[PDB]
């Protein structure tokens, strides 16, 4: 997955999340055409109760059927207020995508953090299965007092081995715009004056 | 009318192209289409024309959602990745041609542009064509992903024949992809789903024993859908509906957190209590996700019930602010 966010001078907005699924997809290149094919089928449930690459399970609703779209976690988002765009954001991360967007939203709207800080802040993830397991990344690992306290409650803390998203976001404050690119990745933002 | 446009892109090339389009008078959709094709060249680990995705839009004061997610081939079956002992075959759904759904990206970018674009289609592909022909600089993280993928593919595909020479800080050129993008610029999605590119994809499938056929590509359609709308604290969030699980999840996450506001009062960001509370909410979200959610044309997904405010309040009442809830007692909420 990767994500990008765009606002134009008219106040129109695009939030676009797209993917091959895993990095470089199936690894199959269409000979003569040069592009990689996705391995998106792994987002179906292959067998009830068996976890896929992201640790999520399913049953009949997300079983494989011909012509069926496989369940996604991708969540390209646009927040508005007063009928005008105020925040455009999205991210990769598989089953971590909507919990990372949730956290960034809390950081912006509950803790009132500058957008850059809201995106740079530590993010963690829990998804019921594996049982009581909280994932962190090496960018901002769970450590120290907070880690000890969560472990004392009975949580297992695990470094998932890849960064916990890559938020690309735009905030509109009145007529002014600012951008934030996640420090976990190589993103770049620009405000474009007409 | 704003003080300008803006782009936040996952690399410097998508950012530059998006800004060039906005400066040339393109709108956000024009810019988005050019950016998406650019990243299919410079960000091939995820940017793509052989995959799929979702686009959430706000145009002239109204929200829209475009679903260009891949679809299972017509020959796919429920048990296609199980072996003769009923076991899931390791990496068969991850590596090789049978792991692929019918790609949707080229159709999705076309439909977005057809509905909302102001600039000419072929012009929106010229930047991507330029990066395919004269190259882009490979990134450190990109190279690391290349190394991991080689390891996962385990020499079972042609990956190395095309991406084996990616070297960080060194220019990478993709001549065959340049020609493919030129056909898409000239012919539209017709090339990808019905023309020369379609034929090359089907020949790859036949060689590798994949399932995608001409009939699969001719039948692919992107789908416009009503976006998920979530209101809280006077803001209106538009996000992905089914077949994304993220819109229902965000509705439940936000709604349950609001119901439990008293427990979040005076709680610092990423304190143990904060992270515990989020984990308690995520327990219920993922219980419902696993049980109910999927392509909404293939079962009667109870979306209204799973986002009903009274249902949100019932699930919020399950949150234990002081201790971990017994995992075996967390149920899908309509059971
Ligand atoms: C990236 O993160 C891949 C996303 C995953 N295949 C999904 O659709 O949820």
């Amino acid at each position: 997955t990767t994500h990008f966010s765009i606002v134009d001078k008219d106040g129109n907005a695009v939030s676009n999340t797209y993917t091959l699924n895993w990095d470089f997809g199936s690894g199959v290149v269409v000979k003569g055409a040069g592009f990689l094919l996705n391995d998106e089928m792994d987002d179906f449930s292959s067998k009830p109760g068996v976890a896929n690459a992201f640790g999520v399970v399913g049953s009949d609703a997300n079983a494989i059927e011909p012509g069926k779209r496989m369940l996604s976690s991708m969540s390209p988002s646009i927040v508005t207020r007063d009928g005008h765009v105020s925040l455009v954001l999205g991210t990769p991360g598989g089953s971590r995508i909507f919990t990372s967007i949730f956290q960034v939203l809390n950081n912006v709207y509950d803790f009132h953090l500058p957008l850059e800080k809201a995106v740079a802040a530590q993010r963690v993830h829990h998804q019921l299965l594996p049982k009581d397991t909280i994932y962190y990344d090496a960018y901002a690992p769970l450590t120290g007092k907070v880690a000890d306290e969560l472990k004392a409650m009975g949580y297992t803390l695990e470094d998932q081995g890849w960064n916990m998203g890559d938020i690309q976001a735009i905030r509109v404050n009145g007529k002014a715009l600012e951008t934030a690119s996640d420090p976990r990745g190589r993103g770049v933002g620009m405000v474009v004056k007409p | 009318t704003l003080d300008g446009g803006a782009v936040a892109a996952p690399d410097q090339y998508g950012a530059k192209v998006a800004a060039e389009i906005l400066k040339k008078g393109g709108n956000a959709v024009d810019a988005a289409v050019a950016t998406a094709f650019t990243l299919a060249v410079t960000y091939p680990e995820a940017g793509n024309i052989g995959g799929g995705g979702f686009m959430t839009l706000y145009v002239d004061g109204k929200p829209y959602f475009l679903d260009y997610r891949e679809i299972a081939p017509k020959a796919a079956t429920k048990t296609m990745y199980l072996n003769e002992k009923g076991e899931v075959i390791e990496n068969l759904s991850l590596v090789g041609a049978k792991a692929a759904g019918v790609p949707g990206t080229v159709m999705g970018l076309w439909e977005a542009h057809q509905r909302f674009g102001k600039l000419k289609w072929s012009e929106l592909l010229t930047p991507a064509i330029g990066y395919a022909q004269t190259g882009f600089k490979v990134a450190d993280q990109q190279y690391q992903y290349r190394q991991d993928a080689i390891a996962l593919f385990n020499g079972k595909t042609n990956f190395g024949d095309y991406f084996g020479t990616m070297k960080p800080g060194e220019v990478f050129k993709q001549p065959e992809l340049a020609k493919t993008l030129e056909r898409i610029a000239d012919k539209g999605p017709d090339d990808f789903y019905k023309g020369e590119t379609a034929k090359l994809l089907i020949a790859q499938m036949k060689q590798d024993g994949g399932l995608i056929t001409s009939d699969d590509l001719v039948d692919y359609q992107a789908k416009w859908r009503e976006p998920m709308r979530i209101d809280w604290q006077g803001n209106t969030l538009y996000t992905a509906p089914l077949p994304s699980s993220g819109g229902i999840a965000l509705a439940q996450l936000i709604g349950i957190k609001e119901q439990r506001a008293a427990d979040f009062k005076g709680v610092e960001l990423n304190s143990a209590k904060y992270i515990h509370l989020l984990s308690e909410i995520e327990k219920r979200v993922f219980a419902d996700r696993a049980d109910y959610l999927g392509d909404p044309q293939f079962s009667k997904v109870p979306v209204a019930q799973l986002t009903d405010p009274k249902y949100i309040a019932k699930r919020a009442g399950e949150v234990n602010p002081d201790a971990i809830s017994a995992t075996e007692k967390v149920r899908p909420g309509l059971e």
